[PDB]
């Protein structure tokens, strides 16, 4: 069994608590409470290697929002969601990859980037050939999923174990 | 001193007696403050709650270098206060000490008076 | 950071807390360091947009800062800018009266830009729709720019693109009938000039014809020869002939937290105590104490002092099993 | 801020140098700038540094290189805990670090986990956090498949953490028990110690927590049981691993419980462990040229009932062939005799390991390792060990050049210092015993030449059999003749022998007065000569050798000589021109500092006098607090001289602290005055007026100053000014608490607590 932290970065109302959720538990209920600081654990099976996974779901940020160094410490691996139905998330989620990176340097650290409410396809503004274009600009690896359809889900946070395991790895 | 000042006192009291310990440090090695430094130890222990638990302490402390007789005053008041803390044997002792002589053994004779102000105190 | 994911928190509620936090704020808007006087700034207009109304008695010092540190640096700029947008959804008619004392900043903010940072008039001009009827005496202040924006060929075209949204916007939120319908001459230019942003010129002129009414049907001639040149048509030409709940306490890592199985030094019981109150802060059940975990992890004195509010939070939450653990 | 970038690009390219001591000494560089010139300015515009000065880290830290990367882990290593505990730190600190573990090198492995444990024993507030991380991930490295580099990492990372800090890697420490003896069994030698080390400072964190248990704990049980597994048969049939291996494991298991549980067994390991690594570190100059003592109860009473076993496999185990094993038996060995000595009286123990260990001492690897045996068993035994008493001596004196030092000159050979040591400890176990032997061995031992190892055990058989004392001084005396005048005593060579021989003459107390005759030749050669070493060499001993001639002038005043006067005035003489003359400022720290009390009745005269005061302007600052405290404690016995100086120099302190503006230069004068305050009461007692007023609106000054040692160092002086002037600052006083207070409520004031607190009180009892 291996121990493994997660932090889910993006700007606010983009769905990484519906994200953490739908891993954890399955379901998706729109109450829209704007998550402080959470804190969820599954015991998963990946490659037939056990890992226990703590996802730590933080506050939504800005670009003028500080980075807070407790997601730099002890975390060995990385979510960067941002929501398809709003520039604005885009260009946070930009700014915050920036702010980590500057707070590790620009150390090589496992990072994925996750296309989020992909269901809302009338409301999409970001196609997935740019959310690939800047994750191979960051050399990170690129998923699209929703709170909607829980295979995405598992597939994004079994991606970034696959992408923290790769880079341990090197 | 988390809870009240008052409860604080008791350490506030080793307090008191460790930086007059150092005192006593500087009067053995410094012979030009030692009168300066007795009249520290006088105005500090005025400043001491009226206690003979902690006078006791304070004074003896204070013992190391300087003895009854050079700070006559000072264990006066000692006197005075187990005059009235419900300790009059200990007032008595400490009177008879700084006397040198014991009236209590001589009844008839009169008092001494070399030395007035003790005799007035007991 | 913390007071804001309070007062976002509680709602209207956190009105009570007005006269606490504001005094000091504003003053440490006024000492703090640049580098984090952006950040104040945004956190201040994050902080009045959820006040809404309530923060008429401190407006006068809010906009006395403001005025004494709109320098022209684009990242302050901008911040500031964002403030007087939440400002003008917070109180409306009311900043009318703290209108006055911004004009000229916007005015050398719209004429001393000299760089791709010009992008920022764009956000001051994505203000001025949000404005409305509070900028009725100020119009005539405010329309030269805009009007100077309409045909500056220096401009990037993108900004004058959002010159005329602001205008079209501002269109339906104000009376044009009088002098301002001055403004078709101008546009009329922009429609012989640039060909790529004439769809923006055209919409604008249909709204503010439709604005403008009869006043405007007079003096069509002009307009529709404009229109047969450029051979660019629309509908209206026609029309002519006519709180935040609580939170889940983490049971597990809570009387984890209180793992005096394997503390025995004091150096090990004072890590205990440190780590069991930020841990009652971390799976506090009331998100106001929680916002403190990130403060009090970086600052005990903090954990030390909710260490009882925070205990409370949690142990409210706990069934009877849970409890008795 | 072009400067705060370009010094940063220097030191950047001088840590890119493929030489090693120039990446240690740009190392050094910007320990020193970063320490103590860039405290002047404050944390937060510390942080935003921190960004640069970390972009030029990662520079080094971004390529491949093998030595780049050394000189930015040195970079870190130097930056790790020498600033607060700031914020941006930690995190690229730790990402940095993080990357290097799996590395290959054992050079840059070790520094990586030397620098993880820093960087937990930072004291920031993310440290905790930081080592549930690190130890999580160690022991995640055990329970790997083979994953040889990054068990490593997890044994490194482990041992270092557990020694750097031990409260939060208790938490810890029962995965760790867990996870640590499978690295135990690695196959690898290097992994193998390094993990028996890692258990080593657990089970040391394990011994401090012990007495306050509750209850006794397992986890020594738990060691136990799994030694026990390491030499079941049965449980070695496991395959694709060697069984001496195994053997390896168990036995460095066994060692380090019987250590934890042996500690007075251990002290002498200690001491004569530190003997030995003198002797090497003289080896490495010379090449260059061209702890806490616990026991825990419980693991006491289970070796207790648990020591027949451990001997019985230690014994079954010394026929091994494999070295690594032989040298483990050999360390462990003396360490069961230490633990319970009279179970081997009793149980007949003593034959098979004595045979044994002195079969080792033939062998040529072991034999380092057998005599380390030799010395500790001869004081583990005090009494079984007569019956071997010639047979280890002959086996010293084998080992020793012979008899006939002459006809049979050594050509080139070193005698390693455990011979010396097993000849010490012996001499602590029978010494008055074998007292007419030593005394035979002590010449082939000074035939052997200096070694900081030979020194060491003359001083200590002189110590411990006093008889034939004079005999150890009388014979090294005579050596050093041979090599500091290359003179037989009469009543070029290595700059590190001379500077041993320098070493020992000025330490080894002798009563001979024929060391006068080495103190001139000291003042006339050593203090000349071209290298700096035997400069201050010779500078501290012929400061150390002159107090027994002082002492004559100051207490036996029946026998003062004027033979002994003048040698000790124109050695003073000679000492003062090269502590003043020399460029080199670290000589003239050293000179200064080594002038006490004991010399002042020849330092009051005006030849003296003068020197002295050319020191007390020197440039650099350390100097000048030496010469103005000397002046200043000198002025009580030649004011003449001394008090004009003195007071002309208190004018120019006072003047450049009122005048100049800079802060440093401010910072400088404030400590100046204080130093004169404190050692020249006399002088200032008249002037203590002006001098607070001064001081107060330095003070009261409406402009604070950058840095914090300019209101620091103003309130020392204040403190110890109010320290000399008792009640004539009285009237002056209530004004400096209403000062002191205000700059103490806030913290935003340069003024430190401590310093604030300290001026306060010594104003109160003063
Ligand atoms: N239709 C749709 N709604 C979604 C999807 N993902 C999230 N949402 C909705 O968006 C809202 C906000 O998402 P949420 O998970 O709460 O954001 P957050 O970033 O965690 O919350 P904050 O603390 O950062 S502000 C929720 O009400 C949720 O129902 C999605 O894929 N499709
Ligand atoms: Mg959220």
């Amino acid at each position: 069994s291996k121990s493994r932290k997660i932090a889910i970065l993006g700007y606010r109302s983009v769905g990484k608590s519906s994200l953490t959720i739908q891993f954890v538990e399955g379901q998706f209920v729109d109450s829209y409470d704007p998550t402080i600081e959470n804190t969820f654990t599954k015991l998963i099976t990946v490659n037939g290697q056990e890992y226990h996974l703590q996802l730590v779901d933080t506050a939504g940020q800005d670009e003028y929002s500080i980075f807070p160094q407790t997601y730099s410490i002890d975390i060995n691996g990385y979510i960067l969601v941002y929501s398809v139905t709003s520039i604005k998330s885009f260009e946070v989620i930009k700014v915050i990859h920036g702010k980590l990176l500057d707070m590790v340097g620009k150390v090589q650290i496992p990072i994925m980037l996750v296309g989020n409410k992909k269901d809302l396809h009338m409301e999409r503004v970001i196609s997935y050939e740019e959310g690939k274009a800047l994750a191979e600009s960051w050399n990170a690896a690129f998923l699209e999923s929703s709170a909607k359809e829980n295979q995405t889900a598992v597939d994004v946070f079994r991606r970034i174990i696959l992408e923290a395991e790769k880079m341990d790895g090197a | 001193a988390g809870e009240s000042y008052s409860r604080a006192y008791g350490a506030m009291v080793s307090c008191h007696m460790l930086s007059e310990l150092e005192e006593v440090i500087q009067y053995k090695l410094v012979p030009e403050r030692r009168e300066i430094i007795r009249q520290i130890w006088w105005e500090r222990l005025q400043g001491c709650q009226r206690i003979v638990e902690d006078w006791q302490k304070i004074l003896m402390v204070r013992s190391l270098v300087v003895s009854p007789h050079e700070d006559m005053r000072t264990w006066l008041k000692y006197a005075s206060l187990c005059g009235k803390s419900g300790r009059l044997a200990l007032a008595h002792k400490t009177l008879v000490l700084l006397l040198g002589v014991d009236p209590s053994r001589q009844l008839d004779h009169p008092l001494p008076t070399v030395h007035p102000q003790v005799t007035y105190a007991y | 950071q913390a007071i804001t994911f309070i007062f976002k928190s509680l709602g209207l509620k956190c009105v009570q807390f007005l006269p606490q936090v504001m005094p000091t704020f504003l003053n440490v808007i006024r000492v703090c360091d640049g580098a984090i006087r952006e950040f104040l700034f945004q956190q201040l207009g994050m902080l009045v947009s959820f006040v809404k109304s309530h923060i008429r008695p401190y407006m006068d010092e809010i906009v006395t800062l403001m005025r004494e540190f709109w320098v022209m640096n684009t990242s302050i700029q901008s911040t500031i800018i964002l403030l007087i947008e939440q400002i003008v959804v917070a109180l409306g008619g009311e900043f009318k009266l703290y209108l006055p004392q911004l004009i000229p900043h916007m005015l050398r903010v719209f004429m001393h830009d000299n760089s791709p940072g010009r992008i920022v008039s764009i956000k001051l001009l994505a203000a001025i729709q949000l404005f409305g009827a509070n900028l009725d005496d100020y119009l005539h202040l405010l329309l030269p720019p805009i009007v100077k924006l309409f045909d500056a060929p220096e401009a990037p075209l993108p900004s004058r693109k959002a010159a005329l949204e602001t205008v079209d916007r501002l269109t339906e939120s104000l009376d044009f009938t009088d002098y301002a319908s001055r403004i078709i001459h101008p546009i009329v230019r922009t429609l012989d000039q640039s060909p790529e942003l004439r769809s923006t010129a055209m919409d604008t002129l249909s709204s503010l014809v439709f604005q403008l009414g009869k006043k405007y049907q007079i003096f069509i001639p002009m307009v529709n020869k404009v229109l047969v040149r450029h051979r660019i048509n629309h509908q209206r030409y026609d029309v002519l002939i006519c709180p935040m709940k609580k939170l889940h306490v983490s049971t597990i890592n809570l009387q984890k937290a209180w793992g005096a199985a394997r503390r025995v030094s004091k150096d090990d019981w004072l890590e205990w105590l440190r780590r069991l109150s930020l841990e009652l802060l971390k799976d506090s059940s009331s998100p106001s104490l929680r916002s403190c975990w990130a403060l009090a992890q970086a600052y005990n004195p903090m954990a030390r002092d909710l260490f009882n509010a925070a205990f409370v939070s949690c142990w409210s939450e706990l069934n009877e099993d849970q409890q008795d653990e | 801020t072009s400067s705060n970038v370009s010094v940063l690009q220097q030191f950047a390219s001088g840590l890119k140098s493929r030489n090693e001591e120039t990446r240690a000494k740009a190392a050094k560089e910007l320990q020193h700038y970063v320490t103590m010139e860039l405290r002047e300015m404050s944390q937060e515009e510390s942080t935003r540094f921190y960004d640069q000065l970390n972009h030029h880290i990662f520079e080094l830290v971004s390529s491949s290189d093998a030595n780049e990367r050394k000189g930015g882990i040195l970079a870190i290593a130097s930056l790790i805990g020498v600033e607060g505990g700031n914020a941006t730190r930690i995190g690229r600190f730790a990402n940095y670090l993080r990357n290097l573990l799996p590395s290959n090198d054992p050079v840059v492995m070790e520094m990586a986990s030397k620098a993880i444990g820093r960087l937990a024993m930072a004291g920031d507030t993310f440290t905790a956090e930081y080592v549930e991380f690190e130890v999580k991930r160690a022991l995640e490295w055990l329970g790997a498949d083979r994953n040889e580099g990054r068990r490593h990492a997890a044994v490194l990372v482990l041992r270092e953490l557990a020694i750097s800090v031990p409260t939060f890697f208790f938490q810890q420490v029962q995965p760790f028990f867990d996870n640590i003896f499978v690295a135990v069994w690695d196959p690898k030698q290097a992994i193998r110690e390094g993990a028996v080390a890692a258990l080593r400072a657990c089970l040391i964190l394990t011994t401090q927590r012990e007495p306050k248990e509750m209850q006794k704990p397992q986890w020594y049980r738990h060691t136990f049981e799994e030694a026990e597994k390491g030499f079941d048969e049965t449980l070695a049939k496991e395959k694709g691993m060697n069984r001496d291996d195994r053997i390896h494991g168990a036995l460095l298991i066994l060692n380090e419980l019987v250590r934890i549980s042996s500690m007075e067994g251990e002290r002498l390991r200690e001491e004569m462990e530190e003997i030995t690594q003198q002797q090497l570190v003289h080896d490495k100059y010379c090449k260059d040229l061209m702890s806490t003592l616990v026991e825990s109860r419980c693991c006491r009473d289970l070796m207790e009932e648990k020591f027949d076993q451990v001997c019985q496999w230690v014994l079954k185990c010394r026929n091994s062939k494999n070295s690594l094993i032989q040298m483990t038996i050999l360390n462990l060995l003396p360490r069961l005799a230490a633990f319970r000595p009279s179970a081997f009286t009793d149980t007949q123990y003593l034959q098979d390991t004595m045979n044994h260990v002195l079969s080792c001492v033939k062998k040529e690897k072991e034999r380092t390792a057998a005599f380390q045996a030799l010395g500790l068993l001869s004081v583990a035994v005090r009494s079984e060990f007569k019956v071997y008493l010639p047979r280890v001596l002959d086996i010293i004196r084998a080992a020793l050049p012979p008899k006939d030092f002459a006809h049979k000159r050594q050509k080139a050979m070193q005698v390693d210092a455990t011979v010396f040591t097993c000849i010490s400890m012996l001499a602590r176990a029978m010494g008055p015993g074998i007292q007419q032997d030593i005394k035979e061995l002590l010449e082939p031992m000074l035939a052997v030449g200096l070694s900081p190892a030979l020194t060491a055990v003359l001083y200590d058989l002189s110590r411990q059999i006093p008889q034939l004392k004079k005999d150890i001084q009388d014979g090294l005396l005579k050596m050093l003749s041979l090599v500091l005048m290359h003179k037989p005593l009469r009543h070029a060579s290595d700059v590190g022998s001379i500077t041993l021989a320098l070493r020992t003459l000025g330490s080894f107390e002798f009563e001979g007065h024929s060391l006068t005759q080495f103190v001139r030749h000291c003042a006339d050669h050593f203090l000349n000569s071209e290298h700096k070493e035997i400069r201050m060499e010779a500078a501290r001993t012929c400061s150390r050798l002159l107090t027994p001639s002082i002492h004559l002038i100051s207490g036996h005043a029946h026998v003062v000589s004027q033979t002994a006067v003048q040698v000790v005035a124109d050695v003073l003489s000679k000492l003062l021109v090269v502590g003043i003359t020399d460029p080199d400022p670290d000589i003239r720290y050293c000179v200064l500092a080594s002038l006490d009390e004991r010399f002042d009745a020849h330092l009051a005269q005006a030849e003296n006098l003068q020197a002295l005061f050319v020191a007390l302007n020197d440039q650099v600052f350390e100097i000048r607090e030496l010469a103005i405290c000397t002046v200043g404690r000198l002025s009580s016995m030649n004011p003449a001289f001394v008090m004009p100086f003195l007071r002309k120099m208190l004018i120019q302190i006072l003047t450049e602290l009122e005048h100049s503006g800079i802060g440093r230069i401010k910072e400088q004068s404030a400590r100046m005055l204080g130093h004169l305050v404190s050692n020249a009461p006399r002088l200032i007692r008249p002037y203590m007026e002006p001098i607070l007023k001064a001081l107060i609106l330095k003070l009261k000054d409406p402009d604070p100053d950058p840095n914090p040692g300019v209101i620091n160092n103003v309130l020392a002086t204040i403190g110890e000014l109010a320290q000399v002037s008792g009640l004539e600052m009285r009237k002056w006083v209530d004004e400096l608490f209403i000062i002191i207070m205000d700059m103490l409520q806030d913290s935003s004031l340069l003024a430190k607590r401590q310093v604030a607190l300290w001026t306060l009180g010594q104003l109160v009892a003063s």
